């Protein structure tokens, strides 16, 4: 279409079309933030990653139902069925 | 008819709610056979043909079971 | 794309009058003709005219310029008037 | 936009796209006659599951 | 560095010192967060117990998953004024 | 004028000059207004509630009366449920029986107590 626009204004989009003349530059800049912002996070991200299945034993798990029944019949409490 | 599996059997594989029964033998390989591959569909079919024929036979029984369940439904039609 | 011009206008309107049966003639047309009495068109057959104008220019139009464009060259400028080609 | 209210031309198409219409055009009723094949017992419905 | 104050009940203590009476409030109030650590510490392990069982959790620990959910009413902020307001046995 | 509210809002002017209203979006945009966007020529005495007659009041669909409209709505409701609900007496039973599962229905894998095992078993 390419209809007359005022070029006064400045928006944070750039506004109508912004062409400037130095993309082949600016690319080289924010690009380079935008690589080394990607490898900058995955490594801090890392330590707080884990594997789902398999972090402990069943051993642990079962011995937690273990205290479980140890607290439960301490407090006396019938099933969730019984009436 | 394969046989029944034991209760640690069920709970070692971690196989689901609805699978377990008589016909869940042929598929602790099967889904073992399918980690080997990566769920390609080409791969592992002689064995999901023999669960489905496991279940087929299954399936043949539970329909002479629903068969079996309507002739006394007649019957107490017959009370008269 | 494709911008449109007035010999397109031109050549689009009389050749769609030569395609229409209730004219008067074939060699008659100008672009200053009108299309009642040079044309020998009725009152209601230049809305059929105007209604294929509308179509086969893709623009549609209201009434209030219907009966505005009475000959060929008001239609012209009116249609060229128009950006929507 | 030469004729005007006469016969209109064969289109020009280029020839990328109508070799891509050619080859998507061979791969789909190949990969039907593909399946179709492959599952037409089960595919069309056969061999009813109960017992006689 | 990790202090501990001691615990001071609302039961004679003379509610006419404010150095007795804010020392039952934040004794009743930071052994609330204790007991409030119960129901976290017991969530932080039923969800490793979701984790690692996949199918059979629901045998797994129903001992730990009625646990959390009967620590569930008993387990929460509940206002030192309560009791501080009331008395049982009265 | 035009609707009940209208005619319940008349009494309150004192020095308005209860002009009709008439939904701006319903002129014709043929008309060559001064504001296009909204087909309103600049000096227009506007209406008595205005925000119901702008462009930017609702849609206000012009072929069925509202009315009638609300009729044919609640005919596609009535024909869809309750011949949905005639096809349960119409539904054939089917042919197998729901399967069974052994371990006395694994009232055992869903948790569950000999006590609770109302509240479990499927098809012992």
């Amino acid at each position: 279409g390419r209809y007359p626009f005022p070029k006064d204004v400045i928006s944070m989009t750039g506004g109508w079309w912004a062409n400037p003349s130095n993309w082949k530059l600016n690319g080289l800049f924010a690009t380079g933030i935008a690589v080394g912002l990607a490898l900058w996070v995955s490594t801090a991200t890392l330590p707080y990653t884990r594997r789902r299945e398999g972090i402990t034993s069943e051993s642990d798990i079962s011995k937690w139902n273990a205290a479980a029944g140890v607290w439960r019949e301490r407090h006396g409490k019938i099933s969730t069925g019984e009436a | 008819f394969p046989p029944l599996l034991s209760q640690e059997d069920m709970k070692k594989h971690k196989i689901l709610l609805a699978y377990r029964d008589r016909c869940a033998a042929l598929l602790v390989p099967l889904n073992e056979c399918r980690k080997k591959n990566y769920y390609m569909p080409w791969a592992c079919g002689h064995e999901r043909h023999e669960y489905e024929m496991c279940e087929v036979a299954d399936f043949q029984r539970r329909v002479k079971a629903m068969d079996k369940l309507k002739a006394e439904k007649i019957e107490q039609a017959k009370a008269a | 794309a494709h911008v449109l011009t007035k010999d397109m206008i031109q050549e689009r309107i009389v050749a769609l009058l030569e395609s229409f049966d209730k004219v008067n003639d074939a060699k008659n047309i100008t672009a200053t003709a009108n299309l009642t009495s040079d044309l020998g068109l009725d009152s209601l057959d230049v809305v059929e005219v105007v209604m294929a104008i509308e179509e086969e220019f893709g623009l549609e139009i209201p009434d209030h310029d219907a009966d505005e464009i009475k000959t060929v060259q008001q239609a012209i400028d009116y249609v060229s008037a128009q950006p929507a080609a | 936009n030469y004729k005007w209210n006469g016969p209109l031309p064969r289109p020009h198409v280029s020839a990328g796209h109508r070799i891509a219409t050619k080859f998507l055009g061979a791969t789909m009723f190949f990969w039907m006659f593909l399946r179709i094949k492959e599952e037409y017992p089960a595919m069309l419905g056969l061999h009813n599951f109960y017992p006689p | 560095e990790h202090q501990r104050p001691e615990l001071v009940s609302f039961d004679d203590i003379n509610y006419n010192d404010h150095k007795k009476v804010r020392e039952a409030q934040e004794s009743y109030t930071r052994e609330q967060f204790i007991r409030l650590e119960a129901l976290k510490t017991v969530r932080k392990a039923l969800e490793k117990c979701y984790e690692e069982s996949g199918p059979n959790h629901f045998e797994d620990c129903k001992n730990l998953a009625e646990q959390y959910l009967d620590m569930l009413p008993t387990h929460r902020l509940q206002g030192y004024l309560g009791y501080q307001r009331n008395d049982p046995s009265k | 004028i035009r609707a009940s509210f209208d005619k319940a809002e008349e009494p309150m002017l004192g020095d308005y000059p209860d002009i009709d209203p008439f939904p701006a979006q319903l002129k014709n945009p043929y008309k060559k207004y001064d504001d296009q966007q909204d087909r309103r020529n600049l000096e227009e005495p506007l209406s008595v509630n205005d925000d119901l007659y702008d462009m930017w009041s609702p849609d206000r669909f012009t072929h069925f009366k509202n009315q009638d409209a609300l009729k044919y709505f609640i005919g596609f409701l009535t024909i869809f449920f309750g011949a949905s609900y005639v096809a349960t007496y119409f539904v054939p039973e089917k042919a197998a029986i729901p399967r069974e599962f052994p371990y006395e229905g694994l009232w055992k894998e869903s948790g569950g107590t000999e006590k609770s095992k109302a509240f479990f078993g499927q098809r012992s």
